[PDB]
RNA sequence: AAAUUAUAUUAUAUUAUA
């Protein structure tokens, strides 16, 4: 349901590793990719006619 | 703080979500002016890989 | 393989509710989703779009999306968590490519587990060491399996 | 049918598990070998439980919360059925089914009798006037539910028609607690319950009372008396990477 | 074949594909006073550049003796390029710059950022990507003490 | 002079349909809203759901959308009983007649959004 | 990061008397004038069959 | 013909800021609305310049291609000479 | 040069913001105003629209005393200047 | 048999084959047709598909006799470079360039080792040579296939033509239905080194091609890119991490600056610094630091 | 039943002719069967209109030949006496089917679409939420809301 | 008075009256 998204530091966790989304930060400043802030998650809807 | 999708037929049909009214965009298909005067520059094949 | 319907029906001369014959705009097609493009009488702006075939077909085609959306969420009795690469089962200790990338991959064919990886799930009741090493009360109970040699009622015992 | 001679040999079948539980694919005799079943124990004398669909508990009309029991769910019309079928079948035992566990203060109305038996007590249950049999019902499953779990002598044989809906969560969710805190008016209250849905968190089936006392007894190791002689249903609608809407006709 | 080469051990050697297409009118644009933005349009709609690199070629010594793609760093590069690697080629379009000689300027330039990037699960396990499981909710003989 | 007379008095004729009652904009022949008044969703809309109905003045959309947040009989309700309809739903509380959905003043331009 | 706030704003209001002050600036979409024929007189309109896309 | 594409392009009291405005409320006054450079004067203004609150309060002329308005009011205040006329 | 989209364009748009800051005075960037900013002075500047919360529109929304209404009836029977 | 499969697994397969369409690595190191060093790709088109064949045939003739006469050329080379030679220094200094080897510390290769890999590699350049040339004497005009790999060289590819309909009225009386279409043959020209003489051969085509037919050309040649780390270096994370608002919508022109960064090469030594301890300051060996300084003692 | 808006009546020789089409579709003919092998009821005269309606099916794309006289009209009346005798059947079953489903939505407390008739509930035609304010062959006027055939308690 | 040329399918329409 509505919920906050969250996130784990690797300084916190038992064993570190590397997570998603500061790896999507990286790719963000690699490809210079728009984050959208207003993105809903409930609206993920695939072009099925194509997909 | 941000929403899963939807599980049941009554959150999708009565969460307010606008219809489309006027004529819609794409960002890379509007060169091309509709699918009747679908625009091509040159006359490459559709089956055309590049290299 | 799907039987429901998916394009919009065709413009033509007002239907009436006969036999083999439903009228354009019905509360029961679409699940009443035909409410916010209908007329009830037998201001352009908001007449025009109603009797397009391409803003009607866009319309059913984002039902339908929506539809396929939380028919595969309702799908889900599972969630992601992301595991470090240590903890995790000797299955996923590989190089697993991205969606749409590579061939869809099998997960051991060497032990004869030819299935994807990308719809394999683990059981939570397996992992409590790696999810939970904090709480150290076993919040969770370990799975009863049956024993598949025991003579049971199954094997005429 | 007896037992007590053969718990080692009933042991040895079920693996010392509770029960059975029958799957297979959708179509199957699955409901015909549950109705048969209770055909083979009711024609031989002994006290059945039978939930002929199990979705309508859990899938049920409407949810309303236990009264005597704190942060429990009821299926108020499934109950009522329940409790008037079971104890139609079952009179013949449950007219001797003596109360052990039970209060002998229970609310009763002018020319009703207190309830001496089982039977007696599924009749003060299920047979009354609407709204009080809501509550009745609830006071009704949880006193039943404590009175089979105290019997160690009498065999009960309990079969549930769709035991996979009892198992993961039932299809009502929790109401939004702006419902419950109270408002002065929709504008300035910071509310949403009027502009927005949202899918709050599923009830589960162990937040149902009858569920809770069928878990009950099938966890606590103390009854070598309950056989859960039941199955799965495969009922559901299909699904196969798309989905349209449904033809109505 | 063409292209330099590095004999310092902070510098690898990759053996990389470059795709491109060369697009000269013959028939009414071989020459007039249009045939200067003909063939322009010609240059800049073929200023694609394809810059391709198996990563089984990214797995080898470098000049400290290290691998220079080990597994953690072919996860994190995958991660890293989610699209732009597939079937085990690493492969960049660069479309950016009208010219062919900006775009696999800028197409080097991105492949050496994608792999200093990626580089970093060489230094510890902080910077190993995590593996995502579909972790099943708890069953129902664990919600039946519910 | 008369189209702003005109206007103030079709936004006060919508302002005014904003605030008054309107009927129940469910259908009381399907189930589950078919049920007697002292058994059933009559019961949970009695207990839990009064102050919600009464403050929103029965109109279809914040009844529809208190019935999806109350969850204790969704989703089955919203989509298997039948509603009344837009311009049925529209009519003020009280009504008790079909000629008064055409009684009303159609001088205002607010839409079908008047009493 | 680095320009937020009242920058932001001052900076989208200064933008804005740039893009007003510019007299004859082309913001008129492709599809108004996309019908006009070479060799004839005639005017079609794009999207019917009075109109071929290629030549 | 194709879909909402003429080029030779209503009283409503809920949808009154939301038909033939534009849509947010956060965007500026159009072009119209303000002067771009060194003018001689204009014979008339576009139908799409907002009328303001000085259009009410100074009422110097108001030509719109013809219309003469000569009633201010502050009913007008915030809309197009469109739905105006 | 670059080629395509704006995304490609990054010398490009700092030259034109500071361009258009450097050419721009502050005492005419002033004088831009939004639609809200306008609709202010408008009598009944602000309602529901009535998509999603329409009910919540209140008698104290309208500006009542710069109209005369009607005592039988109840519609406005003038407008005040 | 029978293949009954589950839906999932179709859906991910199906759009898995396109997206890796064109994620191909033509130029491998390999046997015969598969595996080469340059591809040539010469897209023809005509208005006539008969056009085109045509020109298949009188190109891919021109492109058999040049491309053995070069293979020749490179193959008379090599079987020169086979029977002796002498081993380039730099060659060597190349090989010799790792501080540590595969097996700990310097390999130092000798001149038998450097010259075994050359060797070893201009074996595989006789195995490539000849089979491109005995791949372009099987064509005789008695039994010719041009359209298969194994048989000629070079081969024809088939592509599908451009075709565009066009549908306007004859008067609102009828529809006219004509279609625009022009035909293509690629030829895939596949040789086992890079020669610029075939590339100045091959773009001479144009001046000689038939009537109203042209043609576009293809190359995927390999080429060494040296990935630098010291002006690409592998770092740590910052201590600040960057978040979602230094990638906003306009973050591509005023927060972040073009690849590499800018790390300064010049520094200047404070009072009390040494030679142990101005490398300690930049994170340097000390002898690494006078030989950057072989100026000043 | 959701269907509840105004409708159009037809004549029987129009439903019958659409043959394959709605009438004997073979899904639709399924689902009256189980109709009546729910209440203990045999399927006769929907079981002669499917027999013949799989052999008119059959040999519908055949060609008839070209008469070339006769004397009698005794082979050609024939031809006429089976072939409303093929229509009255089918006569009975289109009766057979409206009279068995109006029976059932009577005790499933279903409530039919405008105009129509249920014997046990409503004598008349019943309209519930028309276009039209009052009933439309009964010139009465519409109360609010519509007529509830049946008891509340389901 | 035969052979069948026959298309056939279903829906709509007006100053109710502004
Ligand atoms: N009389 C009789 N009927 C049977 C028997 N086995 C199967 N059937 C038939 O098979 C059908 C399936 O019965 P169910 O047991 O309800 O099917 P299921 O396996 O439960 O399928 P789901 O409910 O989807 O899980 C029934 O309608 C019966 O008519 C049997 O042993 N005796
Ligand atoms: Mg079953």
């Amino acid at each position: 349901g509505v919920h906050r998204v969250g996130y784990t530091h690797p300084s916190t966790l038992p064993v570190p590793c590397a997570q998603r989304w500061d790896l999507r930060l990286a790719r963000a400043r690699i490809f210079q990719e728009y984050i959208e802030e207003k993105a809903p998650g409930a609206w993920q809807l695939e072009d099925e006619r194509s997909m | 703080v941000d929403q899963t999708p939807f599980e049941e037929d009554q959150t999708w049909l009565l969460h307010s979500i606008p219809v489309q009214q006027l004529e819609m965009h794409h960002h890379e298909k509007d060169l091309q002016d509709l699918p009747f005067i679908n625009h091509e520059q040159f006359p490459r094949s559709l089956e055309w890989n590049a290299p | 393989v799907s039987t429901g319907e998916f394009d919009h029906p065709p413009f033509q001369f007002r239907q009436r509710h006969t036999f083999n014959t439903t009228p354009l705009h019905d509360a029961n097609r679409f699940g009443g989703r035909t409410a916010y493009l209908r007329e009830i009488g037998p201001k352009k702006q908001g007449r025009r779009f109603k009797k397009d075939p391409r803003t009607v077909q866009f319309n059913v085609d984002v039902w339908c999306a929506q539809q396929t959306l939380r028919k595969r969420w309702k799908q889900r009795d599972w969630e992601v968590i992301e595991i470090p690469f240590r903890l995790v089962p000797r299955e996923q200790q590989r190089v697993i490519p991205e969606l749409y990338t590579d061939i869809p991959q099998m997960t051991d064919p060497a032990r004869n587990d030819f299935s994807n990886i990308r719809n394999k799930v683990y059981d939570r009741e397996e992992l409590q060491g790696v999810l939970f090493p904090a709480a150290g009360a076993m919040l969770y109970p370990p799975l009863q399996r049956v024993d598949k040699q025991a003579m049971t009622l199954d094997k005429y015992l | 049918q007896h037992w007590h001679t053969k718990r080692s040999v009933l042991s040895s079948l079920t693996n010392g598990r509770t029960g059975f539980i029958v799957d297979g694919p959708t179509g199957c005799g699955k409901s015909a070998l549950m109705c048969q079943v209770v055909h083979f124990a009711r024609s031989r004398n002994i006290v059945t439980l039978y939930v002929p669909d199990a979705k309508v508990w859990t899938h049920g009309e409407w949810c309303w919360p236990s009264t005597i029991l704190p942060g429990f769910f009821d299926a108020p019309d499934a109950a009522r059925s329940f409790l008037k079928y079971f104890a139609v079948a079952n009179r013949a035992t449950l007219t001797s089914w003596k109360l052990r566990c039970t209060p002998k203060d229970l609310p009763t109305e002018q020319g009703e009798r207190q309830p001496q038996n089982l039977y007696e007590l599924c009749e003060w249950g299920h047979r009354a006037v609407a709204p009080a049999s809501i509550d009745r019902q609830s006071v009704c499953v949880k006193f039943l539910m404590d009175e089979l779990s105290e019997e160690k002598k009498l065999p009960v044989v309990i079969v549930v028609d769709g035991w996979n809906l009892f198992s993961h969560e039932t299809h009502f969710r929790y109401p939004h607690p702006d419902f419950l805190r109270g408002l002065a008016s929709f504008n300035e209250s910071s509310t949403d319950i009027d502009l927005y849905p949202q899918e709050l968190p599923r009830i589960p089936a162990s937040r149902l009372s009858f569920v809770r006392g069928l878990n009950k007894m099938i966890l606590s190791g103390d009854d070598p008396n309950k056989f859960f002689i039941t199955c799965t249903t495969r009922d559901f609608k299909p699904f196969d990477g798309i989905s349209g809407f449904p033809n109505v006709e | 074949r063409i292209g330099p080469i590095g004999l310092e051990p902070h510098q690898f050697n990759v053996p990389a594909e470059l795709g491109f297409v060369e697009q000269y009118d013959n028939l009414q644009y071989k020459r007039y006073d249009w045939q200067g933005w003909y063939q322009r349009m010609l240059d800049v709609h073929n200023r694609n550049v394809s810059l391709r690199c198996r990563i089984c070629d990214l797995q080898r010594l470098d000049g400290n003796g290290v691998q220079f793609v080990d597994m953690q760093t072919e996860r994190r590069l995958r991660i890293l390029a989610q699209h732009r690697v597939g079937m085990g080629v690493l492969k960049l379009d660069a479309d950016k710059y009208e010219d062919q000689a900006d775009n696999v300027t800028f197409g080097t330039t991105k492949l050496s950022e994608l792999l200093a990037d990626a580089r970093k699960a060489q230094l510890g396990e902080e910077y190993w990507p995590s593996v995502e499981l579909k972790v099943r909710k708890p069953s129902g003989q664990s919600k039946a003490h519910y | 002079l008369d189209r702003h007379r005109a206007l103030a008095d079709s936004l006060r004729a919508y302002v005014e349909f904003s605030t008054s009652k309107r009927v129940e904009p469910w259908d009381a022949r399907f189930k589950p809203f078919d049920r007697i008044e002292k058994d059933g969703v009559y019961v949970l809309m009695r207990y839990m759901m009064e102050e919600k109905l009464q403050l929103c003045n029965y109109h279809h959309r914040p009844v529809k959308r208190l019935f999806c947040n109350i969850g204790l009989m969704g989703p089955q309700i919203t989509t298997k009983a039948r509603w009344k309809p837009y311009r049925f739903a529209t009519n003020p509380a009280g009504t008790s007649k079909a000629e008064r959905m055409y009684q009303r003043d159609k001088t205002v331009y607010t839409h079908g959004h008047n009493d | 990061k680095t320009v937020v706030g009242t920058h932001q704003k001052m900076l989208q209001r200064k933008v804005t008397c740039f893009q007003y002050n510019q007299y004859g600036l082309f913001k008129t979409p492709y599809y108004r004038l996309a019908n006009v024929d070479r060799y004839h007189a005639v005017q079609g309109v794009a999207g019917t069959r009075e109109w071929v896309p290629y030549v | 013909y194709p879909f909402l594409r003429r080029p030779h392009i209503n009283p409503s009291a809920p949808y009154f800021w939301s038909f033939m405005t534009a849509k947010s409320q956060m965007a500026f006054l159009p072009e119209e609305n303000y002067i771009t450079g060194d003018w001689t004067g204009k014979f008339f203004v576009s139908k799409r310049q907002v009328y303001t609150l000085q259009h009410a309060t100074s009422g110097a002329k108001v030509r719109v291609k013809i219309f003469e308005f000569n009633s201010p009011s502050r009913w007008n205040i915030g809309k197009e000479m469109n739905t105006l006329t | 040069s670059p080629h395509g989209y704006i995304r490609h364009f990054e010398n490009e748009v700092r030259d034109l913001l500071q361009y258009v800051d450097g050419v721009t005075p502050w005492k005419q960037a002033q004088k831009i105003r939004t639609y809200w900013e306008v609709r202010s002075h408008h009598p009944m500047p602000q309602f529901n629209r009535p998509e999603v919360a329409m009910h919540r529109n209140t008698v104290g929304l309208l500006p009542a005393h710069m109209w005369e209404t009607d005592k039988k009836t109840g519609k406005v029977k003038s407008v005040k200047d | 048999f029978p293949f009954q499969w589950k839906t999932e697994d179709w859906y991910e397969y199906e759009v898995a084959k396109v997206r890796n369409r064109r994620f191909v690595f033509e130029n491998t190191e390999e046997d015969g047709i598969r595996g080469s060093e340059v591809t040539y790709k010469i897209v023809l088109e005509g208005f006539w598909d008969h056009h085109v064949m045509k020109l298949a045939e009188d190109v891919c003739m021109f492109l058999k006799d040049v491309g053995r006469q070069i293979v020749e050329e490179k193959l008379v080379a090599v079987r020169r470079l086979l029977q002796g030679g002498a081993v380039d220094p730099e060659l060597l200094a190349a090989f010799n360039c790792a501080r540590a080897g595969p097996f700990g510390g310097l390999d130092e290769y000798d001149k038998e080792e450097v010259a075994n890999f050359l060797r070893s590699d201009l074996r595989r350049l006789e195995e490539q040579c000849l089979s491109v040339i005995n791949r372009c004497n099987v064509p005789v005009p008695g039994a010719t296939n041009i359209y298969d790999p194994h048989t000629s060289w070079p081969h024809v590819e088939k592509l599908e033509p451009w075709v565009r309909m066009a549908e306007f009225w004859t008067s609102e009386m009828s529809t006219a239905h004509y279609e625009f279409r022009k035909f293509f043959r690629v030829i895939i020209c596949k040789l086992p080194f890079q020669s610029t003489e075939f590339e100045k051969r091959m773009y001479d085509i144009r001046h000689w091609l038939h009537r109203q037919t042209s043609c576009e050309f293809h190359t995927i040649y390999r080429r060494n890119v040296i990935h630098d780390s010291a002006v690409f270096p592998t770092e740590h994370d910052p201590a600040t991490p960057t978040t979602h608002e230094h990638h906003r919508m306009f973050s591509f022109a005023l927060d972040w600056q073009s690849a590499p960064v800018n790390r300064l090469s010049t520094d200047t030594v404070h009072e009390g610094e040494s030679w142990d301890a101005v490398a300690q300051r930049l994170g340097c060996s000390v002898g690494e630091l006078k030989d950057a300084n072989a100026e000043r003692e | 039943n959701t269907f509840l808006t105004s409708s159009v009546a037809t004549p029987p020789i129009s439903v019958i002719r659409t043959g394959p089409k709605w009438w004997a579709h073979p899904e639709r003919m399924v689902r009256q069967k189980l109709m009546y092998f729910t209440l203990g009821v045999d399927q006769l005269p929907l079981r002669r209109t499917a027999v013949i309606q799989r052999d008119l099916q059959r040999f519908h794309m055949c060609k008839p030949p070209p008469r070339v006289g006769d004397s009698t009209g005794y082979k050609r009346s024939r031809a006429a006496q089976l072939n409303t005798w093929y229509r009255r059947i089918q006569y009975q079953e289109y009766h057979m089917q409206h009279l068995f489903t109006r029976h059932v939505w009577g005790l499933l407390r279903v409530y039919p679409g405008n105009t129509t008739k249920i014997q046990g509930k409503a004598d008349d035609g019943y309209v519930g939420y028309d276009s039209v304010p009052f009933h439309r062959y009964n010139r009465a006027p519409l109360p609010f809301p519509a007529r509830e055939l049946y008891e509340r308690r389901k």
